């Protein structure tokens, strides 16, 4: 009844890594474990399900080989071990669960583990004034992307609108928070992976 | 008289039955079943018979000695009856097979493997050699009899003469005891099937026509081979009182068997569409939008 | 909703089944009831005709170097699709008044009322190196083009629809299996008690089965392992009762009980096909060729009704044994099928 | 071959307590087996209906699948709040299974004029090496509003992101980021950067370099 998933880093290109999910209330017998993976700003792609009543190991056409799927039936858990990882699979993975008998759906579907996969190492949260009827605060050269930006420590919460982070050629990420105000207006970019807090008044 | 023309008859019969059956099982992947498998070495046992046997036995019998090699006499005579031995007991197999699957279908898919039959023909060309070859290389099968020890000596002299000890021995664990377990399977099979029919009881033409198939296939195998071994018998006790033309006319009656077998063991439609093929459907499941009520 | 319509090798004959799969209520069977759309100017003098034929192919081959077949039909009815008899006229249930109106007058329905207490669609599990036809009992709707019954039926005018007669759980839960059997050794002449019992009877596939062996050794001799076996019981009887057994899951756990002390231990387990893929005479639920095949479904017979049936009758029963220094063996019943799919 | 499920529209308007429908054409000819899942943003997916045709238990009822062959369709009676978020289609009958593109569902307003403003990059950026310039659109609707650059009064399509923010649910506006990124030598290249929204008359902003 609930699949909690688990085991989602920063990894490099060609790096290895092994995606956990537990499953509560249901065996991993009566329904097999799906994954499926969506990229930010893209649609669902199915990665690769196990069949533990079949013995059954489906992969996608372009997923097929570098992922191996398996089952624990002991710890009705699954592993989905990833191998020659590329930039692409940069996506929220998620863990569901299909009934055996029969397939209807994915019932259940996971929290979701952000797994990244970029060759650009940590980078410190460079924040960079706008100005000329309104402010903003651009964060660039930053991976990953969890960056929170909050005008005047969250008390102007009016008017704020927080862009998601986007992809550079790079591999860095870069977002911009800007507020609107017809007429000391400090930013606080809060990057949790570096460790910074970065206090900048953005004027004219 | 001419000895090429009779003998190339044979031999193009048994070369080309036994080709074709191996080609019809080999290139078509739906013959390639579990009982086709145990017809596979027959057609086997029974290529090497019209390749270097019936050829070299022909020769042998219309030239009137063997002059084509000394210890070639030994290695020819102990490869024939290791190719009979196998035949017989290869008959014996599928006969106890249909038994197994007519009988005890339902136990014989389990009992009955693709890796198992395999071992199981293994089986039957290890003990046919130990009947055929291990006394060849010792030479136990040679009798002491003065014309025995007489042809043994001479190179072109390749008669086929045993002692009464092997002769009984190699008759009882070659063809008598196959056939005393063909002919009991059979029975037990023809009783079985009758049975069946009954149950189920169109229906009858097929059943007289399996009933007709049943019979065939051991005419056949008795008509050809039973005279053969059972002169052998009391040539065994009297050798001088036997003749050896009729050994040899019996001889070649009992290869008359693995001559006919490929076209007598593989009469069923599969193998029958095959064999047109080299001498030369299911529509999927669809389904339509039902308008709701 | 759709309706399976598969067509002849000719194409003239379409057979419009609405469900491949029946529910089978052991109370009263679902009819198999469809129609099949041929052309009027088509066969004008032969009879389309419709059969459901139950057949239990034993055999892995349709022919053998014998010539028998090895299938037999348990239970086979033919009915005239077309021209319409009056005697085998019947209801038509809505599926088929609603495939007529689509269809048309080149449509005739056909009706068929498959009797109780026969064999459900399980096929014996073929091995890996198998080749041929999987056996087991399999219903298929053969719609052919014939003047009369007896005539050869053509292939290319028939139309083998395999369908699967499967039977599911019942709404009602059945009783706590319990199983006790006590030995008493002549040198030890004291009771060894095993009191295994089952969480419940009805368990769906692939879900876990819990059982609780409870083991009171008052015995000198002591109990070496723990085995734990869930056997099917394949009850055939198409020419000779026979129950041909298959260990689908077994537990072996090195749990020792000391004479004079109890024990008492929650074995769970989960019959799966995975591993029992390589066993051989295994059967299995009778599934399409599309659809996987899982383990046979427990069929529920009735109460009160003949033992012997021809086909495949699966039953599965845990088979708590314990070895001693001779062994002890308790064999507790439950029923593994399926639920019944919720519709709304 | 992979069976790629075509779902349309790519993004859908609606208003709240209105019916909206939702296609999803299959490449080839899918049994009823097509399941229809609802994302929302953040949050992970949710099966709504299952056989295309069976509503998930515990679902809300106003949902309905209904068949029209290879076109399989997503109906929804009246739309709530929190029937705001993505559908996907799923065809579960041939592995691999492939899912749907996505339609995204927001809350449909009235037309806004956008408010169009350029920010050119602080002294900080020029240091550092990597300027960057960037123009903001806000309070517009819909979504599709289209962004053009000019560093020298040409047509730019190149090192530009464009980033878009989630409908807010104060207002049920759209917000639009586009940032250029430029070298410290192109960038004095050029003179005055514009930004050219064209967006339900095209509006052009420009700014000098030098102030
Ligand atoms: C006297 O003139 C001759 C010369 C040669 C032969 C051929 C013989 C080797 N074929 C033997 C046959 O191939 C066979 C088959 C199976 C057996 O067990 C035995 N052995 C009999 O003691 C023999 C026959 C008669």
């Amino acid at each position: 009844v609930q699949l909690v998933e688990s085991g989602g880093g920063l990894v490099q290109p060609g790096g290895s890594l092994r995606l956990s999910c537990a499953a509560s209330g249901f065996n991993v017998y009566s329904s097999s474990i799906h994954w499926v993976r969506q990229a930010p700003g893209k649609g669902l792609e199915w990665v690769a399900s196990i069949s533990s009543y079949y013995g059954y190991t489906y992969y996608a056409d372009s997923v097929k080989g570098r992922f191996t799927i398996s089952a624990d039936t002991s710890k009705n858990t699954a592993y989905l071990q990833m191998n020659s990882l590329r930039a692409e699979d940069t996506a929220v993975y998620y863990c569901a669960r299909s009934r055996q008998f029969w397939y209807s759906g994915l019932d259940y579907w996971g929290q979701g583990t952000l797994v990244t996969v970029s060759s650009a190492s940590t980078k410190g949260p460079s924040v960079f004034p706008l100005a000329p009827a309104a402010l903003g605060c651009l964060v660039k050269d930053y991976f990953p992307e969890p960056v929170t930006v909050s005008w005047n420590s969250g008390a102007l919460t009016s008017g704020v609108h927080t862009f998601p982070a986007v992809l550079q050629s790079s591999g860095l990420y870069s977002l911009s928070s800007v507020v609107t105000v017809p007429s000391t207006y400090i930013c606080n970019v809060n990057h949790k992976p570096s460790n910074t807090k970065v206090d900048k008044k953005v004027e004219p | 008289a001419g000895c090429s023309l009779l003998m190339a008859l044979v031999v193009l019969l048994i070369v080309a039955g036994n080709v074709l059956v191996i080609a019809a099982i080999g290139r078509t992947q739906r013959l390639q079943t579990l009982t086709n498998l145990f017809i596979t070495s027959l057609a086997c046992a029974d290529l090497v018979v019209g390749l270097l046997v019936v050829p070299f036995g022909a020769t042998l019998v219309c030239r009137g000695t063997w002059l084509w090699g000394s210890f070639l006499c030994e290695l020819w005579t102990s490869l024939d009856v290791l190719c009979v031995t196998a035949s017989i007991w290869t008959l014996c197999v599928i006969a106890i097979d249909r038994y197994l699957a007519i009988t005890s279908p339902f136990r014989y898919q389990s009992l009955m493997t693709r890796a198992r039959a395999k071992v199981i023909i293994c089986t039957v060309w290890a003990i046919s050699a130990l009947v055929s070859f291990l006394p060849i290389m010792m030479h136990w099968w040679r009798d002491e009899d003065p014309q025995a020890l007489k042809c043994y000596q001479d190179p072109g002299c390749c008669d086929f003469v045993t002692n009464r000890a092997y002769a009984i021995a190699s008759s009882i664990i070659s063809f008598y005891i196959p056939l005393l377990i063909m002919i009991f399977v059979y029975l037990r099979v023809y009783r079985e099937a009758k049975e069946q029919i009954r149950k189920i009881d169109v229906m009858a033409m097929r059943e007289h026509k399996a009933l007709k198939t049943l019979g065939i296939i051991m005419g056949v195998f008795t008509l050809c081979w039973l005279p053969f071994f059972l002169v052998n018998i009391v040539n065994v006790f009297n050798r001088d009182l036997v003749p050896k033309w009729l050994f040899v006319a019996f001889n070649w009656l009992g290869y008359a068997n693995s001559a006919m077998n490929p076209i007598i063991y593989c009469r069923s439609p599969d193998f029958r569409k095959a064999f047109k093929r080299l001498l030369a459907e299911s529509a999927t499941t669809a389904s339509s939008s039902l308008a709701k009520d | 909703t759709r309706v399976f319509k598969k067509a002849s090798p000719n194409g003239k004959l379409t057979v419009y089944l609405g469900k491949r799969d029946f529910v089978d209520h052991i109370d009263l069977v679902d009819p198999v009831d469809g129609v099949v759309l041929v052309d009027p100017e088509y066969l004008k003098e032969r009879r389309v005709y419709v059969t459901l034929t139950c057949a239990f192919r034993y055999g892995r081959e349709d022919c053998d170097v014998l010539g028998l077949t090895f299938r037999k039909d348990l239970f086979v009815a033919n009915v005239q699709s077309f021209p319409p008899a009056p005697e085998d006229k019947k209801p038509l249930t809505r599926l088929q008044e609603r495939l007529i109106k689509k269809l048309g007058e080149h449509a005739y329905p056909f009706t068929f009322e498959i009797p109780p207490n026969l064999p459900c669609s399980v096929t014996l599990q073929p091995g890996p190196e198998d080749t041929g036809k999987a056996c087991g009992v399999d219903y298929e709707v053969k719609a052919f083009c014939a003047e009369n019954l007896e005539e050869k039926i053509h292939k290319r005018n028939s139309v083998r629809l395999v369908i699967e007669k499967v039977q599911y759980a019942p709404e009602r839960p059945g009783p706590q299996p319990t199983a006790e059997t006590t030995r008493q050794f002549l040198m030890s002449d004291k009771p060894l008690h095993l009191e295994a019992s089952l969480d419940k009877e009805i368990y769906y596939h692939g879900e876990p089965i819990s059982v609780n062996v409870h083991v009171t050794n008052n015995t000198n001799k002591t109990v070496k392992k723990i085995k734990i076996s869930v056997r099917q019981y394949a009850d055939i009887c198409l020419f000779n009762t026979a129950q041909y057994k298959c260990p689908v899951a077994m537990e072996e756990a090195d749990d020792t009980v000391a004479p004079s002390s109890t024990f008492c231990k929650v074995y769970t387990l989960t019959p799966f096909l995975a591993n029992n893929r390589e066993k051989r005479g295994l059967a299995l639920d009778g599934k399409l060729k599309h659809e996987d095949t899982n383990l046979a479904s427990s069929t529920l017979l009735r109460e009160g009704a003949n033992r012997e049936i021809l086909g495949i009758i699966v039953s599965y029963k845990v088979k708590v044994k314990l070895v001693v220094s001779s062994d002890v063996a308790v064999e507790l019943p439950f029923t593994l099928m399926h639920p019944k799919p919720k519709e709304e | 071959s992979d069976i790629q499920m075509t779902q349309s529209p790519s993004s859908l308007s609606a208003s709240v307590g209105d019916r909206v429908t939702i296609t999803c054409r299959a490449s080839q000819s899918v049994s009823s087996a097509v399941a229809w899942y609802q994302q929302k943003p953040g949050k992970a997916p949710k099966l709504l209906i299952y056989s295309a045709s069976s509503l998930y238990s515990g679902v809300p009822s106003r949902f309905s699948g209904s068949r029209s062959g290879t076109d399989f369709t997503l109906t929804i009676s009246s739309l709530q709040p929190e029937d705001f978020a993505t559908y996907y289609c799923q065809q579960y009958k041939y592995v691999p299974v492939t899912f749907g593109q996505g339609t995204k569902v927001e809350i449909k307003r009235t037309v806004a004029a956008p408010s169009v403003f350029i920010f050119p990059p602080s002294d900080s950026q020029l240091k550092s090496g990597t300027a960057s310039v960037v123009c903001l659109l806000n309070n517009f609707y819909p979504r599709e509003a289209k962004v053009q650059w000019k560093v020298d009064n040409a047509l730019q399509s190149g090192n530009s992101q464009e980033s878009v923010t989630e409908q807010d649910s104060k207002d049920s506006t759209y917000s639009l980021s586009s940032t250029l990124t430029l070298s410290k030598a192109d960038y004095e290249k050029h003179k005055v950067y514009a930004c050219e929204v064209t967006h339900q008359s095209p509006v052009t902003k420009s700014f000098n370099r030098g102030e």
